[PDB]
RNA sequence: UGAAAUUUUAGUACCUGUGAAGAUGCAGGUUACCCGCGACAGGACGGAAAGACCCCAUGGAGCUUUACUGUAGUUUGAUAU
RNA sequence: GUAUGAGUAGCGAAAGACAGGUGAGAAUCCUGUCCACCGUAUGACUAAGGUUUCCUGGGGAAGGCUCGUCCGCCCAGGGUUAGUCGGGACCUAAGCCGAGGCCGAUAGGCGUAGGCGAUGGACAACAGGUUGAUAUUCCUGUACCAGUUGUUUUUGUUUGAGCAAUGGAGGGACGCAGUAGGCUAAGGAAUGCAUGCGAUUGGAAGUGCAUGUCCAAGCAAUGAGUCUUGAGUAGAGUUAAAUGCUUUACUCUUUAAGGACAAGUUGUGACGGGGAGCGAAAUAAUAGUAGCGAAGUUCCUGACGUCACACUGCCAAGAAAAGCUUCUAGUGAGAAAACAACUGCCCGUACCGUAAACCGACACAGGUAGUCGAGGAGAGUAUCCUAAGGUGAGCGAGCGAACUCUCGUUAAGGAACUCGGCAAAAUGACCCCGUAACUUCGGGAGAAGGGGUGCUGACUUCGGUCAGCCGCAGUGAAUAGGCCCAAGCGACUGUUUAUCAAAAACACAGGUCUCUGCAAAAUCGUAAGAUGAAGUAUAGGGGCUGACGCCUGCCCGGUGCUGGAA
RNA sequence: CCCAUGUCCAGGUUGAAGGUGCGGUAAAACGCACUGGAGGACCGAACCCACGUACGUUGAAAAGUGCGGGGAUGAGGUGUG
């Protein structure tokens, strides 16, 4: 796929923003992606040195309002590790 | 020899076996081994084919030139072997080219005994010759029926042929079981007996070795349910109420001749006992 | 008391899989009994 | 806190007798204030179950066989290849 | 749909009590103190399975067999981070699929090559911390495997270094039992060492009390020890070759030497980290929390954990394939090392897990693979009580009736009960003495039957022993055979009607008969094909009997079978 | 029931063959000791099974619990595929 449909959005949590106060960012991406792929999508995106990628895919989680029941939709969430001698990304 | 075990226990009160004295090496060779399923009886399609087998010790087989097409390069016997496939003994030999392989070992043979094959081999036991080029009277094993496909009917323990004549292309034979046939004569046979004659007479003593044997138990079929023998069923116990009694199927057990009345080879058979 | 159902993902998959119906031919009746019949779960 | 089996309606005594022949309910006589609690289990031919013993059905199923009729296999022959 | 029974049975094995708090409301929730229960588990890992039940913050409509401020319930949010763990990009067994092909009313069945497929083989990490929830994954240090780029130093340039096969070889590569032995977890917590403190209930500042009494992977060196004779000629062969591999003769050596393999030890790693305990404000540190931090010895026991299937014995004779090493064939002008930097994918990773999350309709006295599983006494994972740690059982209060159940004692008697000694009682551990008929000489046999066992000093040459003391009683409690005589059946150990029959029934070794000459016979199947057998009459199939011993008589007229033949 | 591949069986006990030595012998049969450590061997936890008994029998449970019970290196139990 394309580099910018990779990443899909940021995950804003407490862990998240804890992990961005020591340089780690938290980001949703296309179920089907990789490693590397986030890898190349940030450098490109923010001219930023990628130093390691960590990847999750999260269950999808029940839910239920009223009657109907189903499903919350899979998830891939990215933590991108940089560098020093590198820009923060600003959210 | 055999051993005679002291009856410590009911079990092994009066169990006999080998003392294996015959046997050099518990050491097998690496190279002439291949692997067993156990079929247990059943077939391609899982039935049991075949009743009272399976559940026994694991083996391996043993390749065995039964053939010996390798002529005019002798072969030194080293070591003689168990072999759990068969009852009777095994034995290795090095062919002076290098090659590695197992033979039966016959009655009399020792290590560093020196073996042939061909028209030019000797009369001694190991050696493999036609019976175009073996006289009368002299005892043999491992005989083939079809050149090339090896040997097929003497391969077992104390068990003895005996070349008795000629009929042209064919040679004139005595089996164990007492039949006398015409076999093809560019057959290759090996002169002897096959080896531990005393196979034969080692009691067992336990239902457990017949199990490390591979051998089930027997069901007989006074005691099954009519459904499952044509023998079964019956208040109290009963005898067999019927005329000639039978297998599970319809075959009778006793007299009846199965051998079929079509078989080519009746023309080569000349005197059956069997 | 041990009793019939001892689950297992894999010896489910392996006999009452949509693998397996779909390679023997009985089983391409049974699913499309299951379609027939209107099945939200065909297997 | 909170069931179940059961249950035609019930203000549901006893003896003797009667009667589809063994009555809480019919008769005659006797006894008995109304309502409950804990216990027992003689009866309600108590409950559970369209008797498994028995008989019947021109019922069923399994099994046996020198019951009948057939047949897969086995075998012999003729013929073709 | 609602009654009846009936506001009845039941509320599902077990210990909780109290003070405070929260709160509209408290046996039921929280905090705390005592108390009890588990402890080869009622503890800590973990596969499967479940699949969000995990954490936080609210809630009490329903569910929870009571209540409920609470929950595995409801609601809103969040949470599962891997080059090295497990699985795949590696290998294969059983088994499956199956090009072509064979067989077949169709449909399809079988099956080769080749693939798939772990429960196995191979394969580079581990110490701490850290969150409310993740941890060989994140963080800090220290590595390791495969690979890339560059620099430096070397050497190969076609009589050619190096790479090197699907080809040849080796290796991988294996069973059961049994002890010796080494080492180390571990334990005693015996000893010393460090820290803290002198108890108010009569006594003690001492041989008093309590607590603790460490650290990898990797690198280097070493090594208890264990295996294996090894070198050299003439050769033959390794589908072609080869310096590799196999082997036939021949010489020398074999307590040896050489070559491999090794648990583990020490030094680093480690000026670090952990750690008894002491213990910060500015306080949702409404702290025991940042933070600080002592010493970490000696002796005894001592592991089937590991060396290691190493050795010995035995028979029932104990996977393969790939990685890996070597060989050349081939290919080849670039390759080797040191250093710096860089790269390393996909799935799982939460939580339960001898359970209230799995299977059993339930928060069900059931079942659920494997690992660790301390102490005293003890042979012991038995048993009783405890340690670490975890629990207090999802209805209670009182009263102390019959009756039912589970237990405990009982005068005298003692199986008179009863279908019947059913059940219960009694015996029960260890040491010593002693032990019948019969016997297949092995056994019977732990026969039977007896005695002793505690504590304190002397004594041994370490166990006996002597003397004394106390009790009704000394394996003082718990845990542990009732025995004998005779008879029948079956020889035995085993198997059997999951859910009324455990047996004299089945099997069993043994015996006998019969069939079968190998494309066996028999069997599954339309047939191919397969089992039998990768077996071959001392093998296999079928029938009967059923260890061992003495035996197994007469009948072939009949019914079958076998053979025969006019 | 079977195929393959794995895994589990605390502890203790008895003491077969074989071997060694000492007797005894003309030399041996043979005997006496020691070693050794076999067994569908023994006692007995886990594990497996279900003999009896009581209870339960609209059960805690659509086959159990308690009190005892049998086997427990094998014809063993169990896991995965
Ligand atoms: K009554
Ligand atoms: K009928
Ligand atoms: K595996
Ligand atoms: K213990
Ligand atoms: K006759
Ligand atoms: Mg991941
Ligand atoms: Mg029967
Ligand atoms: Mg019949
Ligand atoms: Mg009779
Ligand atoms: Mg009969
Ligand atoms: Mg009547
Ligand atoms: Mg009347
Ligand atoms: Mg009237
Ligand atoms: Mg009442
Ligand atoms: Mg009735
Ligand atoms: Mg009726
Ligand atoms: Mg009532
Ligand atoms: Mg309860
Ligand atoms: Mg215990
Ligand atoms: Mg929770
Ligand atoms: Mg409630
Ligand atoms: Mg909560
Ligand atoms: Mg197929
Ligand atoms: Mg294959
Ligand atoms: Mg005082
Ligand atoms: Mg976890
Ligand atoms: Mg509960
Ligand atoms: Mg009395
Ligand atoms: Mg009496
Ligand atoms: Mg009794
Ligand atoms: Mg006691
Ligand atoms: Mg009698
Ligand atoms: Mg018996
Ligand atoms: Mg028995
Ligand atoms: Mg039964
Ligand atoms: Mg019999
Ligand atoms: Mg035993
Ligand atoms: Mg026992
Ligand atoms: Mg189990
Ligand atoms: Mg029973």
């Amino acid at each position: 796929m394309e580099l910018l449909d990779v990443i899909k959005r940021p995950v804003i949590t407490e862990k998240s923003m804890l992990a961005m106060d020591e340089k780690k960012y938290t980001f949703e991406v296309d179920t089907r992606a990789n490693k590397t792929l986030v890898k190349q999508a940030v450098e490109s995106a923010f001219d930023v040195k990628v130093a390691n990628v960590n990847i999750l895919n999260v269950r999808p989680k029940f839910k239920r309002m009223g009657k109907y029941a189903g499903y919350t939709k899979k998830r891939r969430k990215a933590i991108v590790t940089l560098t020093e001698d590198s820009k923060e990304i600003q959210l | 020899a055999i051993k005679k075990y002291k009856p410590t226990t009911n079990g092994r009160r009066n169990m006999t076996s080998s003392d294996f004295a015959e046997i050099t090496t518990s050491t097998p060779e690496k190279s002439l081994l291949q692997p067993l399923k156990n079929n247990a009886g059943r077939n391609n399609n899982g039935r049991i084919t075949v009743r009272h087998q399976g559940g026994g010790h694991k083996r391996q087989y043993r390749v065995i030139d039964f053939k010996r097409n390798k002529d005019n390069v002798a072969a030194v016997v080293k070591t003689i072997e168990y072999d759990p496939n068969r009852s009777a003994n095994i034995a290795l030999v090095h062919y002076e080219d290098g090659v590695k392989a197992y033979i039966l070992a016959p009655k009399g043979l020792e290590v560093g005994m020196r073996l042939v094959s061909g028209p030019e081999a000797d009369i001694k036991v190991g050696n493999a010759l036609p019976l175009e080029n073996i006289p009368v009277g002299t005892v043999i094993h491992n005989i083939e029926m079809k050149p090339g496909k090896g040997g097929q009917l003497i391969r077992s323990a104390g068990t003895s042929a005996q070349v008795l004549g000629k009929e042209g292309k064919y040679v004139l034979i005595r089996l164990n079981s007492g039949e006398v046939r015409m076999i093809l004569a560019t057959c290759r046979a090996t002169i002897g007996s096959v080896g531990n004659e005393q196979h034969e007479l080692i009691n067992i003593g336990k239902a457990g070795r017949s199990r490390w044997m591979r051998k089930r138990p027997t069901v007989r079929g006074s005691v099954m349910n009519p459904n499952d023998h044509p023998h079964g069923g019956g208040e109290g116990k009963t005898p067999i109420g019927r005329k000639a009694p039978v297998s599970p199927w319809g075959q009778p057990a006793i007299g009846y001749k199965t051998r079929n009345k079509k078989a080519k080879s009746d023309k080569l058979i000349v005197r059956r006992r069997t | 008391m041990k009793r019939t159902y001892q689950p297992n993902k894999r010896k489910r998959q392996k006999v009452h899989g949509f693998r397996k119906r779909m390679s023997t031919k009985n089983g391409r009746r049974v699913l499309a009994s299951r379609r027939r019949k209107g099945r939200k779960v065909i297997s």
